[PDB]
Formats: C-alpha cells, sequence, structure tokens
C-alpha cells in the first residue's frame, strides 16, 4: 500500500519490503504525536522528490501503535524514530538524526548512498576539498578501479567527519612529493601534511588516520569540547594551566612532547585555569585556582573514572611515565577527599570525608546513618537543621551515629550519589550491609527508621 | 474570587507548604546537559522546584558581567491602556557575542535547539499592576505570533533572573500552589508541552507583582519545531 509515494509497511510485508529494496528509509511513528504530524508532510515530499529522481532509495513507514512487536524488535522507544536498512540489512539499520525538513532528509540518504571519496580532476578541486574541512584525505591512484584505489574508497566510506577526494590527475600527484600511487592526509594543524605508509588496506589507512587525524595538545573551550568528546577516543588527559604561571610556554613545550608518544590513544588537552569561564571544570575536579597546576586524566568508558599522576613534577618525562603506568594497569582510581577536619567528631552530627567514610561507615559495632549533600543545594540547607537536631538526639547513643559528607568535594568507592541529599543506613554488620532512606524527610520519619533497625 | 485569594496568598509567600511526601521528591544535582560534550567535563548545578510537572532551577547560568551587558543592550530598546506596568525587548546575537553566548549556554543546558527558538526577550518590571495566570502555549485555535513564524507551539521556557528584587515578584503556579522566587543570576526552566506535543495544563502561571526594587528577567522560549529529534515522544500521554 502507498500513501503519497511512501509504502505502508506492517509485521506481514516488511520482511518482502526490505528483500525489495537495496535502501530503505523507514519510519516508526504514532498517529497523535506532535511530531510525526508534523513529519509527514515532509516525509512525503523527500519520497516524492527520490520517486521523480528515479533513485533507487525509498520511503516507509510503520504505524507502531498497531505494529508493536516490530517497532519492538528495532528498539523503538521514541517517535518519530527513522532507521535506514541497506542491502536488506536488519541487524544494523542506521538511526536518521539530521533535520526535519524534505531537503535534510534527501541530502542525508544521498551523502551516505553516493561516492565515498570526490573525484578530483585538477589542482584546484583538490585544493578547495583541503581548505572546505580542518582534515581532508586525498588518494591518488593512476586507475581508480585499482584493488588499491578499492580499499581506499572502502576506508573513505567508513569515515563521515574527514572529507574524502580521489584523482587520477599527474599534476595533482606532482603537487608535492607524489611520484606513485598513495594516500595524503592535510590537517590545518602542526605538520600541515601526513602522507601513508605501508600497503594500502582498509585497515592500515583507518589507522593511520586515527592516529593523525587529531592535534597533538588541545585548548578546552566550548568550541573545541564537542570534537573533543564526540571523538572516540576513551582516554583523555588535562593539563590545568594557569597564564599567569612562570614559563607558560615551557611547560606546554613539555606537555607537547610527552603527548607525541600517544597519538591515537590517549588526547591531551590543556585549559586556563585563571579564566572565570573554566570555573565549572575546576570545581568538577574539586580543584582550587593556587592547587594549579594540575594534570588529571579520565576514562569515559560509560563510569567516568579519575586518576592523578603521584609526582606534581610536570616534565615531558614524567607525564609519559604517568601515561604508560595507567595504559600498565598500575595507577589506581582517584576518589576525590577533603582534608578530614580536626574536630569532625567532637559534634553530635560526626562530619566525613573520603579518607575516613570507610573505617567510619562500615563500622561491625556502629548503626551509622549518613547524609549526603551539597553546600548549594537548597533542600540539603532544608533539612540541615532537622539532621543537626537528629545528631543531638542521639548524641549519647550507645552504638548509633549520626554523621554527613559533602559529595560534591568527596567522592567514595562503596556508595555513588547523584541526587542530594541521599540518606544512606549502615546498620551494625561486617557484611557491608546498607540500605538506602526513602521516607519523608522529618525528624518522626528518621526516629521510626532507626528505631525498626532501618526497616521501616 | 477564591482565585485572587489563592494568587495573593502565594505572592505573599503562604498557601500550599510542601508536603514530606512531597518535598521527598524533590533533589540536587549536577546537569549532564543529557551528555552534552561541554558539559560532560563541566555540569551546572540543578535543583527541583517541583516534582510533577517538572519544575527546574540551574544555578551560575550568568556572571554580573554579561547581565549588566545585557541590560546596557536592552535599555534603549526597552522604552489601549496598559494597566500591567512593565517593558520589554528582543535581542539578537549579532547585537554582542554575550547574546550569541547565552543562546548557546541555554542550548547546553536544555538540550534544545536555539535555531527555532525566539530571541532572547529582556523585561524590566515595574512596581505594581497585576500580571495574569496564562498559558505561554498560545492555542491553537487562535491566529497569534506562531502560525506566521511555522516553528510550532512553544515548548518550553527558560526564564533568567538578572536582578535582585528587595521583595515580591515571585512566579507562581495557581494550579499547582508553587512560587518561584527571583535569584539574580539563575534561570527557572520548564516544558509548556508534554511528550506528544500537546499542551500541559498544570503549567498555568502568572507573575507576582513587584513589591519593593526592579525585577529584570530575560527569557527564552523554544518552540516545537528542530526538537524531533532532542526530545521524542513517548508512548500515549
Amino acid at each position: 500500500e502507498e500513501e503519497d509515494h511512501v509504502l505502508v509497511l506492517r509485521k506481514s510485508n516488511f520482511a518482502e519490503a526490505l528483500a525489495a529494496h537495496k535502501y530503505l528509509l523507514v519510519e516508526f511513528y504514532a498517529p497523535w504525536c506532535g511530531h510525526c504530524k508534523a513529519l509527514a508532510p515532509e516525509y512525503a515530499k523527500a519520497a516524492g522528490k527520490l520517486k521523480a529522481e528515479g533513485s533507487e532509495i525509498r520511503l516507509a513507514k510503520v504505524d507502531a501503535t498497531e505494529e508493536s512487536d516490530l517497532a519492538q524488535q528495532y528498539g523503538v522507544r521514541g517517535y518519530p524514530t527513522i532507521k535506514f536498512f541497506r542491502n536488506g540489512d536488519t541487524a544494523s539499520p542506521k538511526e536518521y538524526t539530521a533535520g526535519r525538513e524534505a531537503d535534510d532528509i534527501v541530502n542525508w540518504l544521498k551523502k551516505r548512498t553516493g561516492p565515498a571519496a570526490t573525484t578530483l580532476p585538477d589542482g584546484a578541486a583538490a585544493e578547495s576539498l583541503v581548505e572546505s574541512s580542518e582534515v581532508a584525505v586525498i588518494g591518488f591512484f593512476k586507475d581508480v578501479e585499482s584493488d588499491s584505489a578499492k580499499q581506499f574508497l572502502q576506508a573513505a566510506e567508513a569515515i563521515d567527519d574527514i572529507p574524502f577526494g580521489i584523482t587520477s590527475n599527474s599534476d595533482v600527484f606532482s603537487k608535492y612529493q607524489l611520484d606513485k600511487d598513495g594516500v595524503v592526509l592535510f590537517k590545518k594543524f602542526d605538520e600541515g601534511r601526513n602522507n601513508f605508509e605501508g600497503e594500502v588496506t582498509k585497515e592500515n589507512l583507518l589507522d593511520f588516520i586515527k592516529h593523525n587525524q587529531l592535534p597533538l595538545v588541545i585548548e578546552f573551550t566550548e568550541q573545541t569540547a564537542p570534537k573533543i568528546f564526540g571523538g572516540e577516543i576513551k582516554t583523555h588527559i588535562l593539563l590545568f594551566l594557569p597564564k599567569s604561571v612562570s614559563d607558560y610556554d615551557g611547560k606546554l613545550s613539555n606537555f607537547k612532547t610527552a603527548a607525541e608518544s600517544f597519538k591515537g590513544k590517549i588526547l591531551f588537552i590543556f585549559i586556563d585555569s585563571d579564566h572565570t569561564d573554566n570555573q565549572r571544570i575546576l570545581e568538577f575536579f574539586g580543584l582550587k585556582k593556587e592547587e594549579c597546576p594540575a594534570v588529571r586524566l579520565i576514562t569515559l568508558e560509560e563510569e567516568m573514572t579519575k586518576y592523578k599522576p603521584e609526582s606534581e613534577e610536570l616534565t615531558a618525562e614524567r607525564i609519559t611515565e604517568f601515561c604508560h603506568r595507567f595504559l600498565e594497569g598500575k595507577i589506581k582510581p582517584h576518589l576525590m577527599s577533603q582534608e578530614l577536619p580536626e574536630d569532625w567528631d567532637k559534634q553530635p552530627v560526626k562530619v566525613l570525608v573520603g579518607k575516613n567514610f570507610e573505617d567510619v561507615a562500615f563500622d561491625e559495632k556502629k548503626n551509622v546513618f549518613v547524609e549526603f549533600y551539597a553546600p548549594w543545594c537548597g533542600h540539603c540547607k532544608q533539612l540541615a537543621p532537622i539532621w543537626d537536631k537528629l545528631g543531638e538526639t542521639y548524641k549519647d547513643h550507645e552504638n548509633i551515629v549520626i554523621a554527613k559528607m559533602d559529595s560534591t568535594a568527596n567522592e567514595v568507592e562503596a556508595v555513588k550519589v547523584h541526587s542530594f541529599p541521599t540518606l544512606k543506613f549502615f546498620p551494625a554488620s561486617a557484611d557491608r550491609t546498607v540500605i538506602d532512606y526513602n521516607g519523608e524527610r522529618t525528624l518522626d520519619g528518621f526516629k521510626k527508621f532507626l528505631e525498626s533497625g532501618g526497616q521501616d | 474570587l477564591p482565585e485572587r485569594d489563592v494568587y495573593e496568598s502565594l505572592c505573599r509567600g503562604e498557601g500550599v507548604k510542601l508536603t514530606p511526601r512531597r518535598q521527598k521528591r524533590l533533589f540536587c544535582r549536577y546537569h549532564h546537559g543529557n551528555r552534552a560534550p561541554q558539559l560532560l567535563i563541566a555540569p551546572f548545578k540543578e535543583e527541583d522546584e517541583w516534582d510533577s510537572p517538572h519544575i527546574v532551577r540551574y544555578y551560575d547560568v550568568m556572571s554580573d558581567e554579561e547581565i549588566e551587558r545585557i541590560k546596557e543592550i536592552a535599555k534603549p530598546k526597552l522604552a489601549v491602556a496598559s494597566y500591567r506596568v512593565s517593558k520589554s525587548s528582543w535581542l539578537e546575537e549579532d547585537d554582542d557575542p554575550v547574546v550569541a553566548r547565552v543562546n548557546r549556554r541555554m542550548q547546553h543546558i536544555t538540550g534544545l535547539t536555539v535555531k527555532t527558538a525566539e530571541l532572547l526577550q529582556v523585561a524590566n518590571y515595574g512596581v505594581g499592576g497585576q500580571y495574569e495566570p496564562h498559558f505561554d502555549f498560545s492555542r491553537n485555535d487562535e491566529r497569534d505570533t506562531f502560525k506566521h513564524l511555522g516553528t510550532g507551539n512553544r515548548v518550553a521556557t527558560f526564564l533568567n533572573y538578572m536582578s535582585d528584587v528587595e521583595a515580591g515578584g515571585a512566579t507562581v503556579f495557581p494550579d499547582l500552589g508553587a512560587a518561584i522566587w527571583p535569584k539574580k543570576g539563575t534561570a527557572v526552566f520548564w516544558y509548556n508541552l508534554l511528550r506528544s506535543g500537546e499542551g500541559d495544563y498544570r503549567t498555568r502561571h502568572a507573575a507576582c507583582p513587584v513589591l519593593v526594587g526592579c525585577k529584570w528577567v530575560s527569557n527564552k522560549w523554544f518552540h516545537e519545531r528542530g526538537q524531533e529529534f532532542l526530545r521524542p515522544c513517548g508512548s500515549t500521554e
């Protein structure tokens, strides 16, 4: 069934439609969704345009309110969810995330199905390509149908962030030093150009590009952040370097020298710690401007884990040795912890930091109730007088301990807090029992809970 | 009129005091910006002002220098009889890089695009008058300032507080019994439309008149168009 050149798909005809069309875009929609109502005329307009051009690309729709099992099979949780199917492959459909206009749809489809590398007839077309992007890759092949040219085109179709070019013109080769077939990466930073060395395979090309597409040391700004964190490099190293520091250039050069050893593996970033715009990042690491310059390393693999060098000697050798020890699994994760106050236990409410949390909260002889708070949190400020009154009530209790920890400046391995205030109870035991308090934040509620042995 | 009574009692800080059952659902968090790259290493502080609908306050959204610069651009552009006593202006990104920087900051925080959003509205409020309860999403039966834009209805409101008000000036939600108090440099954010695109009628709100001081505020209204991929639909409602 076809409505305005869009194929109407159901669980009964879906497999037939995927087998019939090499290039099929499928919209999973719901008739009550505002976004789907707005998309429908643009989706039909894009389908009509592709049909008028004689394109093999076809557009289709699935009503997820009637075809629930079919939508579930493709993990559809929102509407519209748009997925592109190539060669009838149902295992890896590509999600469409680009603009809502008919032209964005048509352009997205043509950009993915089109030529992996743009044919460059001359040196002016090649310069225009290199100037159009911060990084551009050009394949120099006398025969575009050669097996090396095909492996280059397979590497070109796997990379979307870098524009690719392909040339057979001898002038373009001669431009700078190319005598025979080869691949060249161009960039607007560092050496400006990298020549491919080795056998021309898809794997060797992608590994070479991955290693040389990133600049050595990057300045952290709101403009560079999306490029750094949009990237597949899940290991980063940050140098907080105040512009007021003595020998700024020399210390930055030591960081650059170390970075040469980890190209493509660890991304090197520096940031001005004196600037007010960079304050949130300093605060995220529990760092003060007086503690700068400092170096931190982070892994972004789902659980963001931080690492810090044992030595704060910021030489090219020490930065290289720290990176190697990290890669060797020889450095333990850094969990933030404030200095333990001299009077931490003097008050009815005990003060905890990362350093003493474990031996206090997990004391087998004590029933410890801990408030994990943030100093700026309004709801924590309102809870504070109730918590102080709870501490004052149980101050002389044989086994009950009331405690608090600033979770903005202290991180602990046993408990991870992402809302404030979070209240957790640690009953008197050596099996590390933890009971989360989800009741009303009243002195009455806390008493019932403590007196019930954490049950109520 | 036990409507004016409710409005005025909320303006005076009286009315509904949250039950410990409602209060136990409100928290503070470091906002990741729905994994916006910038905010992964520099998250903003977010605090829940209401649990349903979700009304949040973001801290440190603007510095005093950004605020003053915006006020300087706005002041000249600020200034049937009009009983409500206030002035307003609309700012373009080309006026100063500060306007472009705040718009981009709001996009990072909300996860919504500013490409289809309205200009940064700057409003100054004078002591007195009365601001009536209304819905920011205008009715689709009306021929207003939304069909000509072709960007759809206002999906969300981002209210920045640009001044310390000595007394008064809260933003009150009569149907919720919620009053949101001015705090210079902070912003309050809520969605005007549900996941479905239909209007959230719980978000009926009004501004309390300023009692002592001058309330400076800047609003950014996001429209539904362009947010299809940023805020997808959720099954039934």
